[PDB]
């Protein structure tokens, strides 16, 4: 005569996962920010 | 994330469109380096003859 209920802990590897991945596109996206610039002088 | 990837996806469009606008513009200051290039080659000729 008794029941219980139950937690759940998130998967270490996940970590920050957040920014695992959003540094990485930020970086990205930075590079092509640059990309662009030396385009739009190489068009002008 | 995704917001970083939609701004992504907007600048290399701007960046593609901007190197279509620097192709066309080559490509007709060459087609006019050729025209001019041969009217001066007209020149030239007149030019010889007139030392003649």
């Amino acid at each position: 005569g008794q029941q219980i209920f139950s937690q759940a802990l998130l998967n270490a590897n996940r970590r920050g996962e957040a920014k695992t991945a959003l540094a990485e596109v930020q970086a990205r996206h930075q590079e092509l920010l640059k990309l662009e610039k030396s385009m739009a002088e190489l068009t002008q | 994330i995704k917001f970083t990837k939609q701004s992504s996806v907007a600048s290399t469009r701007n960046t593609l469109k901007m190197a279509q606008d620097a192709e066309r513009a080559g490509m007709n200051t060459l087609g006019m380096l050729g025209h001019q290039s041969e009217q001066l080659n007209n020149v030239e000729g007149n030019l010889d003859l007139m030392k003649v």
